[PDB]
């Protein structure tokens, strides 16, 4: 970890000196809340049929998404104070943020 | 073997079909879902958490690589002149297209068999997911090279490493600059602008940069926004016929339409002159992302909002209220509290009869819910994890464009008349480009400029 430097390493490393790999790539995420498994550790809210979640039955994201999300493209209103440049500055942007791997 | 199997077997946690369902009628079927690699496989004492393969800084890694090995193959080694490698095989009008990748099982060959146009090679593996963030990608890998070529008639006595590192340094300026002046201001408006990003002071040391889990989730707020088209403009700004409004669900991983259907710049006007979609809380995503989503590379179409709440699931995220309380606002416990927390009770009834809790809900879902902040395109909850987010990313950034020798009085006097539609008209045939803020500016001719009436970007401090 150099004293002094004058660009950024390519992976993130060596940005903060007291914690060298804070903001770096390939790390795990830092959590604001305790996570909420169903099992406490690693299995998801969902994953086993019948167990509920603060004492509730766990809806179906796919419900979720048909019930709420669903609405007819035709009744579609375009935002009056917004281009479609604030929507890919915004994906543009969280792909210099994250990336969260998959098997 | 989540890509077909419907079996929820480890690392598969596939979306069950509910009955009724408008598209699949299938219920023995499922939407494909693989769950992210956790942080330390297979363990029984740590609580599970996922992993960021990007560097959480605003410094430009979409385009640099957040790993030395493929950093490198981004570059162009074959001379001295600080540059990024270049498509080739094909160019846009003359100009420089994304190298191409060499990928095991390309996505974009299967878009369209006769075109054989495969993905394109950028610092971020997402690159060719739609023509519109290609067209961005490729507006600042031309931005990099224009910059290295600028330095190198300045300074001809600096290498390929110092005129690589100058340019890269000015281009993570320029998002820094773009994201907090222009794009936050007008994703949280004002009053939550002051709140989460009062005035920078200086770098602090003790302010955590990592990207936190519920951030991943939070921020796919942007889902809302998503038009059901692609839209492609001629020079006069009008739409580019055949084909102007193009389903997105033609477009996704759609390489071809870069190389065969015109360059990026119908693409970047279709972005600038088209407005974005309006979040309402009758009117949430669009169901080209909902219903349609990468239809043409895998055996189903996906439903990007669902994927959201079956990730924050995976992720292992608190509800709603959870987060609520996080950032220190009203809990709502029942329907009629939620109705106010959301100022509408057909939504909160609606809500009420999937989750059963306020608690319950999913952090995407709640978070996309609530009412717009006035000038901004959040409520609360999501102002206060973004804006949050984005203060750590700023004050924890030892290399933050305004942090006491990163760059001179001179230099950052020069990166402040930077811009989006200077950029463009830098580094495309557009000479007609929205008027500042470009994420404001939607209606031609009304909110367009010249490129004359522009400031460059001065490089006259960078002189050795
Ligand atoms: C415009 C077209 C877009 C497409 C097709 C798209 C597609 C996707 C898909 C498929 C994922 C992964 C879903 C999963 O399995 O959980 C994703 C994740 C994400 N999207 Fe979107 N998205 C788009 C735009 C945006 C926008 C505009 C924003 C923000 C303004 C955004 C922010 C994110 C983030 C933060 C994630 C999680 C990233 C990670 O850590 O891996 N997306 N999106
Ligand atoms: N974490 C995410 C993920 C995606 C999906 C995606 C797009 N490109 N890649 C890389 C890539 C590289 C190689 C094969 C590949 O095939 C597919 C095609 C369809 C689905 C999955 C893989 C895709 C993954 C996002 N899209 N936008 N934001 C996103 N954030
Ligand atoms: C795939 O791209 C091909 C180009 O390879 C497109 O082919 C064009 O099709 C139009 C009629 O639709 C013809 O007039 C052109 O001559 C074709 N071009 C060439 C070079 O053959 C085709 O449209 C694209 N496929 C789809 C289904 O959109
Ligand atoms: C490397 O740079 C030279 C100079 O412009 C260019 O001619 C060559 O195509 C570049 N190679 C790549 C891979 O971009
Ligand atoms: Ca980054
Ligand atoms: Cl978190
Ligand atoms: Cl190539």
């Amino acid at each position: 970890c150099p004293e002094q430097d004058k660009y950024r390493t390519i992976t993130g490393m060596c940005n903060n000196r007291r914690s060298p790999t804070l903001g770096a790539s390939n790390r795990a995420f830092v959590r604001w809340l305790p996570a909420e498994y169903e099992d406490g550790f690693s299995l998801p809210y969902g994953w086993t049929p019948g167990v509920k979640r603060n004492g509730f039955p766990v809806a179906l994201a796919r419900a979720v998404s048909n019930e709420i999300v669903r609405f007819p493209t035709d009744q579609l209103t375009p935002d009056q104070e917004r281009s479609l440049m604030f929507m890919q500055w915004g994906q543009l942007l969280d792909h210099d943020l994250d990336f969260t791997p998959e098997p | 073997n989540c890509e077909t199997s419907c079996v929820q077997q480890p690392p598969c946690f596939p979306l069950k079909i509910p009955p009724n369902d408008p598209r699949i009628k299938n219920q023995a079927d499922c939407i494909p879902f693989f769950r992210s690699c956790p942080a330390c496989p297979g363990s029984n004492i740590t609580i599970r958490n996922q992993i960021n393969a990007l560097t959480s800084f605003v410094d430009a890694s979409m385009v640099y690589g957040s790993e030395e090995p493929l950093a490198r193959n981004l570059r162009n080694m074959s001379n001295q002149l600080g540059l990024l490698a270049v498509n080739q095989r094909f160019q846009d009008n003359g100009r420089a297209l994304l190298p191409f990748d060499n990928l095991h099982d390309d996505p974009c060959l299967l878009t369209n068999r006769s075109a054989r146009i495969p993905c394109f090679l950028a610092g971020d593996t997402r690159s060719s997911e739609m023509p519109e963030l290609t067209s961005m990608h490729t507006l600042l890998l031309r931005e990099h090279n224009r910059l290295a070529t600028e330095l190198k008639s300045l300074n001809p006595r600096w290498d390929g490493e110092r005129l690589y590192q100058e340019a890269r340094k000015i281009v993570g300026a320029m998002v820094q600059i773009i994201t907090y002046r222009d794009y936050l201001p007008l994703v949280l408006g004002p009053t939550a602008m002051r709140k989460y990003l009062p005035t920078y002071r200086s770098y602090n040391d003790s302010v955590d940069p990592r990207i936190a889990n519920v951030f991943t989730n939070a921020f796919r707020y942007g889902h809302t926004l998503i038009q059901p088209f692609m839209f492609r403009l001629d020079n006069r700004y009008q739409p580019m016929e055949p084909n102007p409004r193009v389903p997105l669900s033609r477009v996704f991983f759609a390489s071809w339409r870069v190389v065969l259907e015109g360059g990026i710049d119908p693409i970047l006007r279709g972005l600038m002159a088209t407005p974005a979609k309006l979040n309402r809380q009758n009117q949430i995503a669009v169901d080209e992302i909902r219903e349609r989503l990468f239809e043409q590379v895998m055996r189903i179409g996906l439903d990007l909002p669902a994927l959201n709440m079956q990730r924050s699931r995976d992720h292992g995220l608190p509800g709603y209220n959870a987060w609520r309380r996080f950032c220190g606002l009203p809990q709502p416990e029942t329907v009629g509290q939620l109705g106010t927390v959301l100022r509408n009770l057909k939504l909160a009834r609606k809500l009420m009869e999937q989750y059963g809790t306020p608690n319950n809900i999913d952090i995407w879902m709640g978070g996309v819910s609530e009412p717009l902040k006035r000038k901004g395109r959040v409520g609360p909850l999501l102002a206060c994890i973004i804006g949050t987010q984005f203060r750590k990313l700023r004050d924890g950034d030892r290399f933050w464009w305004e942090n006491e020798g990163v760059f001179s009085m001179q230099q950052r006097q020069a990166l402040a008349q930077i811009s989006l539609p200077r950029i463009i008209c830098d580094n495309t045939g557009i000479t007609t480009v929205s008027k500042n803020n470009i994420f404001m500016s939607n209606s031609y001719p009304r909110d367009f400029v010249n490129c004359s009436t522009l400031p460059a970007l001065n490089l006259a401090s960078w002189r050795e």
